[PDB]
RNA sequence: CCUUCUCAAACAUUCUGUUUGGUAGUGAGUGAUACUCUUUGGAGUUAACUUGAAAUUGCCUUAAA
C-alpha cells in the first residue's frame, strides 16, 4: 500500500536483482514477504492476491511447505531461506 | 415535635413509578437550552442574512409565572418539590389547586425537577397545554395523580404529623 | 426483580418474532413449492445499504456467495422464539457477539429472513478475512495430554497441518483459498476453525465511554432496518471498516 | 467532571458539545527541546519500532481501541514506505 | 368479609396468564388465574379474575397495585365480597370457518331458488310493487 | 345482457317507493346486492376495487353534499419521504381543473403517533367519507388505521400506486388522482355469501346514469366472478329483480 | 416501558401509460333490511351507529454494578 509520490540505494548491497522479480506463493510467510523485494527491486505475486482472482518474469519461487508438487519449468526455485 | 396539617403534606410525595412516568413525559419537554436558543438563531441569522413557526413548546417553570398560570385558570398538572430553602415559597400552591381545581403533584426532590429544566433547582415546574402527541398520556397522567395522590390523601388535611 | 413494565414489554417484542417468522414461512410456503396463486411477489432480493445513505436493491439469484456474518445485539427487548433460536443453534451464535463466515446458497438464502433482525450481514473482502482469523480464532485439540475441555490459541502448525492432514493442508493460509476462493465444501475450514468473539465495539459504563455507546445507539438503532413483511429483503452493509474497528 | 455532570444530569446535546469543545495538547515542545533536532530524534526511535510493531500486531481488545492499531499499523507501513521505498 | 378473589380490569395487550401468573405469583402462588378472551377474532376483553391463596395475599397484591400504572393503562385491580365463584371464560381462539356444502343435487337447491323467486315476487307483490322476473 | 326497462321501472317506480314522505340520508340511499355461491375464501383480504362506472357519484356527493350535515372532504396519504417533495400548495394549482381538492396529506408516521389513541383516532377519521392512501403503505395500515374504519367502505381507503418508474414525480399524482376520481367507483369484496356494493344517491342525476351504472357494473362483475343472483334497493328495500342467473348455479355441483 | 408489512413483478416507451397481484383489526355494545346456508348445525356475509385503548363470569446480559 502507500503510493509514495514526490514534492542510490546501499552502494551495492541492496539494489539487486537488477530489473529481476520473485513471486510467492500463498503459503510463503505473511509478515516476511514483500520486504527485500521492494527493498532490492522487483515484484511480488502472492497465490493469495490470486485468491482474489503476471507469471512472466518470474523465475525464483518460495515455498515454505515440505514439498512441492509439482514444479515449473522456467522458474528456479529457492526455499525462504535463501532470501536471507 | 407535632407538625401542622398545612405541613406533613409535604412528605407525602408520588411512587417510584408514578414519579418515574412523569419524568418519562417531560423528559420530552426539556425547556431548551442556551446553547440551543444560540443554535437556531445563529442557523437562522445566516438563512435570512443570504437565503413557517409552530408555536414553541416545554414546561413553563417560573415560579412567579407558575402561581401567575394557576388563578388565571391555565395549568393542567404542576410539580411541587418536598424542599424549599424558605420552606414557606409553596406552601399555599397545594391549598390554591385544590380551591381552583387544579392537578397539583408533589414530586421529590427540587435537583429532580432541576433537572429537567435546565437549571439547578426549580421546586416548581409545571405545564398547561401540550402537544397533542401525549396529550392522552397527560389527561391519564392526571388521571394517575388523582387517583394515586388525591383520592385516598384527603386525610393529610386534618391530623397534625411528627 | 420482575419490573412487571419488562414482562409485558418482552411479550409483544417477542409477539413480533413470532407473527413476522411465522408469515415468512408462509412465503418459505409459497416459494418453496411455487404453489403461488396470489401472492406479493415470489422473487426475494437483497437490500444493500452503503455510505449520505446510498441505498439500492438486488437479487441473489445464487451463485453461492458467501455472506459474512457480525451478530450483535438486538432488537433488546425479544425472547428468542422457537425457530430462530435454533437456525442460529447450528451457527452457535447465543452467547452473543460471534462473528463468523455463512456461504450462501439458494438453499442457505431463505433461511436467512429469520436471521435478518439479528446480525448484520455483508460481502466481506480478502484483508478482511486474514485480517480477522490473524487476530482471532481457537481450535479444541486433544493429545500427548489433555483430556480437554480446553480451546487453544492458533500456534502450533503440528495442530494446522496435522488435523488438516485429512485435506491435504499446512499453513492456514491454504484456507484463504478455501475461503477467500471459497475452497472445497469449505465447511471443514470454518468448522475446524471454531468462529469467532469479537470486542465489542466500545466498552460500556463509564464516564466518556457513556457517550460513544449513546452515540452507537444513534447510529446502530439507524442503519439497522427491518421490513417486518415477510417479504422483507435482506439487508447488506460493507463490513471492511466495520472490522477495521471491531478487529 | 463536566460530562459526569450534565450527563449526570442529562442533556445529550452539552455532551457532544464539550466532547468537540476538548482537545488534546500537543507534545510537540518536548520533541524539539527532548530530542533536538534531526538526530536526536532517530535516536532511541527503534525501542518506539519494538512497540509500534508489536502493537500493530496486537489483535483488538478494550484498552487497545483498534484507532491506536490502525494509526499503528499505517505508520508501519509509511516507515517501511520510507525504508522499503528508501 | 371479601372474597379470596381479585376482579381486575383494564388488560393491556400481551399482558395474559403467561403474564398473569408470572407477575402475581410474587404475592404468593396464586390458585387460579383466568383472562376474559374473544370468542372469535383472537384476543381479549381487558379484564380478568384471579385467586392467590388466601384473603391476605390478595389484600398484599391488590392494593399494591390497585391503582397501578403501565403503558397506557392503570389497572383497576380489587377484590369482591364472600365468595363470588369464578365459573367461565375458558380459553378461546379464534375459532376457523368449518365449510360444509354443498351436499344437495341442484334439484332441490335449485328449486329453491325458484320456489324461493317466485314466492319472492309474490313478497313484492303484497307490497305491492309490481315487478316481473 | 340484463334487461333496460327492468331496472328502469325498477329505478323510477323505486323513486315511488321514496316518493311517499340523517334519517333522509338513511333513506335515500340506493343500493346494489350482489349474490353467489361463496366469497374468496378463509381469507379476509381488506383489498379494494377501483370500478369504471359511466361517471363519478364523486361529484354529485360533493356538490349537493357542500350543503349537507356530515360536509365530507379529502384525504390522502403520502410515504415518508415524499411530504416535503409535495407540499399542499403545489398540488392545489392543478387539482382545480376538475373542481376537486384534498385537505390533508398526512404520514402515517403521524396516524401512528398523533392520530392514534382510538377516540381521537375514529374521531379523526369519521368526519370524512371518501378516502385515499398509497399501496406501499396500504400494506401497513391494517394495523395503524385499527379495526374500525375498515367497517365503512366510506373509510377503508383506497390504494393508489403512486410511485412512478423509478423515483416518482407528482405529474402521476396530478393526473392519476383524476384518474382515481372521476371514472373510477372503488369497492370491497368480502367474505360470505353476500355482497352489497353501495352505489349511489337517489337525489342525484335522473336514473339516466343510474341505470348505465346498473348495466356496466352488472354486467362487469358478473364476467369474473360468476355471481348468482343480483338484486337492488334503496337502503331499506325488499329486494328488487334484475338478472336471475340459474345457468352458473349448476357450478356448485361441478366441484362437489 | 414495546414500536408497527411504508412494495412487487408484467406489459407498452409515453416528463407518464397499461395490467394482475400484495393489507386479518383493542374491546364493548345500538340495530331496524336482507343474502346464504345446513338440519337445527345457524354458520359465513348485508346499510350505519356510541365510545375517556372505557369493562365483570357469550362452555442475547455492557440497557451492570
Amino acid at each position: 500500500s502507500y503510493i509514495l509520490e514526490s514534492r542510490k540505494y546501499d552502494s551495492p548491497v541492496a539494489s539487486l536483482f537488477s530489473a529481476f522479480v520473485f513471486y510467492v506463493s500463498r503459503e510463503v510467510p505473511i509478515d516476511i514477504l514483500e520486504f527485500l523485494i521492494l527493498s532490492c527491486g522487483g515484484n511480488v505475486i502472492s497465490e493469495a492476491a490470486m485468491d482474489q482472482i503476471d507469471m512472466s518474469k518470474v523465475t525464483h519461487q518460495i515455498v515454505d511447505r515440505p514439498v512441492l508438487k509439482n514444479k515449473v519449468a522456467g522458474r528456479t526455485y529457492i526455499q525462504p531461506q535463501w532470501i536471507f | 415535635l407535632k407538625v401542622p396539617p398545612t405541613i406533613a403534606q409535604f412528605q407525602y410525595t408520588l411512587d417510584r413509578n408514578t414519579a418515574a412516568e412523569t419524568f418519562k413525559l417531560f423528559n420530552k419537554y426539556r425547556p431548551e437550552t442556551a446553547a440551543e436558543k444560540k443554535e437556531r438563531l445563529t442557523k437562522e441569522a445566516a438563512a435570512v442574512a443570504e437565503g413557517a413557526s409552530p408555536k414553541p413548546y416545554a414546561v413553563k417553570y417560573g415560579l412567579n409565572h407558575v402561581v401567575a398560570l394557576i388563578e388565571n385558570k391555565k395549568a393542567k398538572l404542576v410539580l411541587i418539590a418536598n424542599d424549599v430553602d424558605p420552606i414557606e415559597l409553596v406552601v399555599f400552591l397545594p391549598a390554591l389547586c385544590k380551591k381552583m381545581g387544579v392537578p397539583y403533584a408533589i414530586v421529590k426532590g427540587k435537583a429532580r425537577l432541576g433537572t429537567l429544566v435546565n437549571q439547578k433547582t426549580s421546586a416548581v415546574a409545571a405545564l398547561t397545554e401540550v402537544r397533542a402527541e401525549d396529550e392522552a398520556a397527560l389527561a391519564k397522567l392526571v388521571s394517575t395523580i388523582d387517583a394515586n395522590f388525591a383520592d385516598k390523601y384527603d386525610e393529610v388535611k386534618k391530623h397534625w404529623g411528627g | 426483580f420482575v419490573r412487571a413494565e419488562s414482562i409485558v414489554a418482552k411479550t409483544l417484542a417477542t409477539s413480533r418474532e413470532k407473527e413476522r417468522i411465522k408469515r415468512v414461512s408462509i412465503l418459505e410456503d409459497k416459494k418453496a413449492k411455487n404453489e403461488t396463486q396470489h401472492i406479493a411477489s415470489g422473487k426475494d432480493f437483497i437490500l444493500k445499504i452503503t455510505e449520505g445513505l446510498i441505498r439500492e436493491k438486488t437479487t441473489y439469484d445464487g451463485k453461492p456467495a458467501l455472506l459474512f456474518i457480525v451478530r450483535v445485539r438486538g432488537p433488546l427487548a425479544v425472547n428468542i422464539p422457537n425457530k430462530a433460536f435454533k437456525i442460529l443453534s447450528l451457527l452457535r451464535l447465543v452467547e452473543t457477539n460471534t462473528g463468523v463466515f455463512v456461504k450462501l446458497t439458494k438453499n442457505v438464502y431463505p433461511l436467512l429472513k429469520v436471521i435478518a433482525p439479528y446480525v448484520v450481514i455483508g460481502k466481506p473482502s480478502l484483508s478482511s478475512i486474514r485480517s480477522l482469523i490473524q487476530k482471532r480464532g481457537r481450535i479444541i485439540y486433544k493429545g500427548e495430554n489433555e483430556a480437554e475441555p480446553h480451546e487453544i490459541v492458533l500456534n502450533d502448525n503440528n495442530i494446522v497441518e496435522e488435523q488438516l492432514g485429512d485435506h491435504g493442508i499446512i499453513c492456514v493460509e491454504d484456507i484463504i483459498h478455501e475461503i477467500a476462493t471459497m475452497g472445497e465444501s469449505f465447511s471443514v475450514c470454518n468448522f475446524f476453525l471454531q468462529p469467532f468473539k469479537l470486542n465489542r465495539e466500545v466498552s460500556g459504563f463509564g464516564s466518556l465511554n457513556r457517550l460513544r455507546k449513546i452515540k452507537q445507539r444513534e447510529a446502530e438503532s439507524r442503519t439497522r432496518q427491518f421490513s417486518n413483511a415477510a417479504t422483507a429483503p435482506v439487508i447488506e452493509v460493507d463490513i471492511d471498516s466495520l472490522l477495521a474497528k471491531l478487529n | 467532571r463536566k460530562l459526569t455532570r450534565a450527563l449526570g444530569r442529562g442533556e445529550v446535546s452539552s455532551a457532544k458539545r464539550l466532547e468537540e469543545n476538548r482537545d488534546s495538547y500537543t507534545l510537540d515542545h518536548i520533541i524539539k527541546e527532548r530530542y533536538p533536532s534531526f538526530p536526536d530524534a532517530i535516536r532511541d526511535i527503534d525501542d518506539a519500532l519494538n512497540m509500534l510493531f508489536l502493537f500493530s500486531n496486537l489483535p483488538s481488545t478494550n484498552q487497545v481501541s483498534s484507532k491506536i492499531i490502525n494509526d499503528a499499523q499505517k505508520i508501519c507501513n509509511q516507515w517501511l514506505a520510507y525504508v522499503a521505498k528508501e | 368479609e371479601y372474597s379470596g378473589i381479585i376482579y381486575v380490569s383494564r388488560l393491556p395487550h400481551g399482558f395474559h396468564e403467561k403474564e398473569l401468573s408470572k407477575y402475581f405469583a410474587q404475592f404468593g402462588d396464586l390458585k387460579e388465574v383466568r383472562l376474559a378472551r374473544n370468542k372469535k377474532t383472537g384476543n381479549s376483553r381487558h379484564y380478568g379474575f384471579l385467586e392467590f391463596v388466601n384473603k391476605e395475599d390478595a389484600m398484599i397484591a391488590q392494593e399494591s397495585m390497585n391503582n397501578y400504572l403501565l403503558m397506557g393503562h392503570l389497572l383497576q385491580v380489587r377484590v369482591l365480597p364472600k365468595g363470588a365463584k369464578i365459573e367461565k371464560l375458558y380459553k378461546y381462539k379464534k375459532r376457523v370457518l368449518v365449510e360444509k356444502g354443498i351436499t344437495k343435487p341442484v334439484k332441490q337447491l335449485k328449486d329453491n331458488m325458484k320456489q324461493k323467486h317466485e314466492e319472492r315476487i309474490k313478497k313484492l307483490a303484497k307490497s305491492g310493487i309490481e315487478f316481473k322476473w | 345482457a340484463i334487461p333496460r326497462e327492468r331496472v328502469i321501472k325498477a329505478v323510477n317506480e323505486l323513486i315511488k317507493f321514496t316518493s311517499k314522505p340523517e334519517e333522509e340520508l338513511k333513506k335515500d340511499l340506493q343500493l346494489i346486492v350482489v349474490n353467489n355461491k361463496s366469497f374468496t375464501g378463509t381469507s379476509k383480504s381488506f383489498k379494494l376495487k377501483l370500478l369504471n362506472v359511466k361517471h363519478s357519484f364523486y361529484k354529485p356527493w360533493k356538490e349537493a353534499s357542500a350543503t349537507a350535515v356530515k360536509d365530507f372532504k379529502v384525504l390522502l396519504i403520502l410515504k415518508d419521504s415524499d411530504i416535503k417533495k409535495v407540499s399542499e400548495d403545489d398540488l392545489f394549482d392543478q387539482l382545480d381543473s376538475e373542481g376537486i381538492k384534498v385537505d390533508e396529506i398526512i404520514c402515517g408516521k403521524d396516524l401512528k403517533t398523533v392520530y392514534k389513541a382510538y377516540e381521537a383516532r375514529n374521531a379523526f377519521i369519521s368526519q370524512f367519507s371518501l378516502i385515499l392512501a398509497d399501496d406501499s403503505i396500504v400494506t401497513s395500515l391494517p394495523k395503524l388505521m385499527g379495526g374500525k374504519a375498515y367497517n365503512k367502505v366510506e373509510t377503508t381507503p383506497i390504494s393508489i400506486r403512486t410511485h412512478a418508474n423509478k423515483e416518482f414525480s407528482l405529474t402521476t399524482l396530478t393526473n392519476n388522482i383524476k384518474k382515481v376520481y372521476m371514472n373510477q367507483l372503488p369497492v370491497k369484496l368480502p367474505r360470505g355469501t353476500t355482497l352489497n356494493v353501495h352505489l349511489g344517491n337517489l337525489e342525484w342525476l335522473r336514473p339516466e346514469e343510474f341505470v348505465d351504472n346498473v348495466e356496466l357494473i352488472s354486467e362487469q362483475l358478473i364476467k369474473a366472478y360468476q355471481i348468482r343472483s343480483i338484486f337492488i334497493k334503496t337502503n331499506r328495500s325488499p329486494v328488487l329483480p334484475l338478472y336471475y342467473n340459474q345457468d352458473v348455479l349448476d357450478e356448485l355441483e361441478a366441484k362437489k
